[PDB]
C-alpha cells in the first residue's frame, strides 16, 4: 500500500478499511491550560524586555499564549526553500509602537492585519521588503489607562485569516470587494463598519474563540497576546498575505461623568519573534 | 542619583526651584513629546545641576552607562503611560514617538 | 525624550497638570579619566 | 535536538649567507 | 607602579627605568607570508561563495590578505558598547557589484572609499543608515577582461584612512579642501586628478607596501583583496568615517592595435564580511 492518506503523519491513528493499492482511498474509519481557551503564560511590576525595547505588564498569568504555542523559527522538517535565511534578530525583533487610537462613547472598533502594520518600519519592514519569503511570531500588547471613575471593555482579539467581506451593496445585489486601503490598512489600522459582525458576516459573540484577552478599565489597562506563526505554508510573501488581524472592539461602551478625563486613547504596541527571511533581491512595497 | 534640571527654562530662572520638575498633563492629541535632552553627563544643561555631572566636569572623559529614574508626583488617582527614549548618535531630536 | 504613550488621566476631583522629578546617576561601570579643573567655579574678585 | 541544522618578523641580527 | 604605560598590553617586553609611581614616566628603554608583502590566501577554476552570491578565480595564492588578517566580528575584549549587536549574516555577507568603468588609453585612475560604497546599497545599506555603529570586513573583487593581444597594467590597492587633499590653489597659497562628494563619492567611485601623488601628497611608487594586486592584463583578469575592520575604535559610524580607500590606478597605460575592441570595462564587486551593527535607532543618511 501506498502511505498517501491525508491523514498520513499525524498522531492519531485510525483503523480503516482498504481494497486498494493507495492509503487514501480507504474508509474514514474510527480514532484507535486548553489550547482554545487562551492559555496564559502561567499556564503553559512585571518586564518584558526584547531588542532595546521594555514594556511594563504586572502578571505571567495575564499574558495569553495563542493556541499554547510559543513563536519558533522554522525547523527544517517543515521547511522548503533551501536558501539560508537571515535571522537579524534584535533589529527587528523588538516593541513597535504604532499610531495611538481616541476612544469615543461611540466608536465601533479597529483592526490591524499582521505583518502589514510593519512592512514599511524600521529594519523588519526593509527586511521584509528585501525578501519574496517571511515568517515571525508577534508579541501583541494593547495599552489602555482610564482612572477608577471610568468604564468600559475592550475585546482585543487575534483572529487568524482575518479575510473582510463587504455589505454587497447594502441590498446585497452586488459583489462589491474590499478595496486595497480596508484590506491592508497599514500602521494605521482600519475602522470596524459593522463591528456585531465583524464586517465578515461573523459573529463578534464567538471571537473568544480566538486567542484574547480584556481590557475591563476597572481592572486591568492592558492586554498582552503572543502568537505563534500560523499559515499553510512554512514561509510567505509578507506584502501578499496577512497572516492574521488584531481586532480591538469596546463590547461595553467607554463612559465617564463629565469632568473626568474624556481623552482616552488606545495604543499598540508590537514586537515581531523569531523573524527570518528568505530569497533575497530588490526591495519591493508591493 | 540627584535632580536633573530637565525644565532648565530661560523664563524660570528666577524662580530656580520649578527647574527641579517639569509638567505632564491631559493631552487633546496623541503621541505628544513631553520633554527632551541630550544625555552628555558633562555637557551644558540639565545634567549640570546632577553631582555626577559636577564632578565629571573635573575630568576630561568618561565612560559607562547611565541611569535616568523618573519619579511621577501626581496624585494617586492620577494614570497613565510614557514612552522613554534614549536615541544613540546619528540626528536630532526625534519628530515624532 | 519622553512621550505620551497613552495619557495623562484623571477622574473629577484631580488636578489636570502634575510634575515629574528626574535624577541621574552613573552604573558601577561608569569611571573617569584624566583629572582637570572644572569651569563651574571661578573667582573674578578677591574671596574676604 | 536542534531544530534548526544551520544555526617576530625581524630578528636581532641580520640573515646568514650558506655556500652554495 | 601603577600599570599606566602606553605599551602595556602589547606582546612585546621592555626592561626600562623608572623613579615614580607612574608607569609612563619610565624611560623608553630596550626590547628584551609577511603581513606587509601581501599574503597570498595560500601563504596564510576557482569559486568564492558568499550569500546568495558567487564569484569565479583561479587560484587561492592569488587572493591577498591584507595584513595576513580574516575578517572576525568584534570580540568581547576589544567591544565597549554594551548593546547586543544585530550580524544579519546572509543578508549583508555577500556580493554587491558597482557601475562599471571605462578604462581608456588616457585614463588616471579611480578610488571608492568604504564603507560608503555600499550605505544605500541592499540591506547592508539599510542596516547602516539605522544604526550608529557599524563594523566589517570586506572581500574586494575588481575585474578586467581583456584580448591576449592588448596590454597594461593596472595596480589595485587598499589604503586605509585614505585622506584626500586639494592642490592648494595650484600656488599652494588656499587652504581648500576636498569637497564631500569627492571625499565619500559613494557606490560611482571618482576619479584622481594627481595619480602620481594619489592627489594627497604621497607617492604612488610607494603605494605597494599597503595590500595590493596587480591586473597586469597579459597573465591576469581580476585581483581579489580581503581586508579586515582597522579602527582605532571597535566599531564606528558608517555614515561619517570611511575606513580605508580602495585605488585602482593604471601604472602601465592601456594599448591595443586599432580594430581590437576598444571598450575596456573595470568591475568591482565587493562582498561586506562579518558585518555587524549596533546603537539602533532610526534610518541617518548622513
Ligand atoms: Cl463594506
Ligand atoms: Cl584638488
Ligand atoms: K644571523
Amino acid at each position: 500500500e501506498n502511505s498517501n492518506s491525508a491523514s498520513e503523519g499525524s498522531t492519531i491513528n485510525y483503523t480503516t478499511i482498504n481494497y486498494y493499492k493507495d492509503a487514501y482511498a480507504a474508509s474514514a474509519g474510527r480514532q484507535d491550560a486548553p489550547p482554545l481557551k487562551s492559555p496564559s503564560a502561567e499556564a503553559c511590576v512585571a518586564q518584558l524586555t526584547i531588542g532595546n525595547s521594555t514594556i511594563t505588564t504586572q502578571e505571567a498569568a495575564n499574558i495569553v499564549i495563542a493556541y499554547g504555542e510559543w513563536p519558533e523559527y522554522c525547523p527544517d522538517t517543515d521547511a522548503t526553500a533551501v536558501d539560508k535565511p537571515t535571522r537579524p534578530d534584535v533589529s527587528v525583533n523588538r516593541f513597535f509602537t504604532l499610531d495611538t487610537k481616541s476612544w469615543a462613547k461611540d466608536s465601533k472598533g479597529w483592526y490591524w492585519k499582521f505583518p502589514d502594520v510593519l512592512t514599511e518600519v524600521g529594519v523588519f519592514g526593509q527586511n521584509a521588503q528585501f525578501h519574496y519569503l517571511y515568517r515571525s511570531g508577534f508579541c501583541v500588547h494593547v495599552q489602555c489607562n482610564a482612572s477608577k471613575f471610568h468604564q468600559g471593555a475592550l475585546l482585543v482579539a487575534v483572529l487568524p485569516e482575518y479575510v473582510l467581506g463587504t455589505i454587497a451593496g447594502g441590498t446585497g445585489n452586488e459583489n462589491s470587494h474590499p478595496p486595497y486601503a480596508t484590506t491592508q490598512p497599514g500602521q494605521v489600522g482600519a475602522v470596524l463598519t459593522h463591528p456585531y459582525v465583524l464586517d465578515a458576516g461573523i459573529p463578534l459573540s464567538q471571537l473568544t474563540v480566538c486567542p484574547h484577552q480584556w481590557i475591563n478599565l476597572r481592572t486591568n489597562n492592558c492586554a498582552t497576546i503572543i502568537v505563534p506563526y500560523m499559515n499553510t505554508v512554512p514561509f510567505d510573501s509578507a506584502l501578499n498575505h496577512c497572516n492574521f488581524g488584531l481586532l480591538v472592539i469596546p463590547v461595553v461602551p467607554l463612559d465617564f461623568n463629565t469632568g473626568a478625563t474624556s481623552e482616552i486613547p488606545i495604543t499598540v504596541t508590537i514586537a515581531p519573534m523569531c523573524a527570518e527571511f528568505a530569497g533575497l533581491r530588490q526591495a519591493v512595497k508591493q | 542619583e540627584t535632580i536633573l534640571e530637565v525644565n532648565n527654562l530661560k523664563t524660570n530662572e528666577t524662580t530656580p526651584m520649578q527647574r527641579l520638575c517639569f509638567p505632564v498633563s491631559v493631552q487633546s492629541k496623541t503621541g505628544e513629546l513631553c520633554a527632551a535632552f541630550r544625555a552628555d553627563p558633562g555637557r551644558d544643561g540639565p545634567w549640570q545641576s546632577t553631582i555626577l555631572g559636577q564632578l565629571c566636569r573635573y575630568y576630561t572623559q568618561w565612560s559607562g552607562s547611565l541611569e535616568v529614574t523618573f519619579m511621577f508626583a501626581g496624585s494617586f488617582m492620577a494614570t497613565g503611560k510614557m514612552l522613554i527614549a534614549y536615541t544613540p548618535p546619528g540626528g536630532n531630536v526625534p519628530a515624532d514617538r | 525624550t519622553i512621550w505620551y504613550q497613552t495619557n495623562y488621566v484623571v477622574p473629577i476631583g484631580a488636578p489636570t497638570t502634575a510634575y515629574i522629578v528626574a535624577l541621574a546617576a552613573a552604573q558601577d561601570n561608569f569611571t573617569m579619566k584624566l583629572c582637570k579643573d572644572t569651569e563651574d567655579i571661578e573667582q573674578t574678585a578677591n574671596i574676604q | 535536538g536542534d531544530p534548526i541544522a544551520d544555526m617576530l618578523q625581524v630578528l636581532p641580527t641580520a640573515a646568514n649567507t650558506e655556500a652554495s
